[PDB]
């Protein structure tokens, strides 16, 4: 419902830049397998297409099953599910910053 | 004298042999062309 719409995207060329190409060759991997979760992202935007209930309503001779279909699609209105391994992701960042700070001061030696 | 002159002539073979052991030119040819290759690079967490 909120958070990550289709704009978001980071900074991929600091990102290519900062990768020793083949060396990190997974990021020409991840990238292409992100870039494809984003033609899963392409298709089926937040609102869904809109129905012209009233068409229906008109042609069909007894419009109360349109009101209650209607009305139970109003009332089932599912938000967005639930972050699984977000925490996985933060614990590993805490380890990436960890291992950034290691190989950051061993640098400086 | 044989003997003198033998010791003598032994002696500067001696001689002659160490001054040939160091007479030499040292070089320094060790560059850092070994140290570019000593890329270390981070794992990247996939």
């Amino acid at each position: 419902a909120s958070k990550r719409i289709a704009r978001s995207s980071i900074d991929w060329a600091k990102m290519a830049e900062s990768v020793p190409e083949s060396q990190k060759a997974m990021y020409n991997q991840f990238k292409a397998k992100s870039d494809g979760y984003i033609r899963k992202a392409l298709s089926y935007p937040e609102q869904p297409s809109p129905i012209n209930w009233e068409h229906y309503r008109k042609s069909l001779t007894n419009p109360a099953m349109v009101d209650a279909f209607k009305k139970q699609y109003e009332a089932l209105k599912v938000p967005y599910p639930e972050d699984k391994v977000s925490s996985q992701i933060d614990a590993q960042e805490a380890e990436a910053k960890k291992e950034i700070t290691k190989f950051i001061q061993e640098s400086r030696g | 004298p044989w003997i003198m002159v033998f010791l003598v002539s032994m002696a500067l073979l001696w001689a002659i042999m160490t001054m040939v052991f160091f007479l030499y030119q040292p070089r320094s040819v060790s560059s850092a062309k070994g140290f570019s290759d000593r890329t270390v690079y981070l794992n990247w967490k996939w």
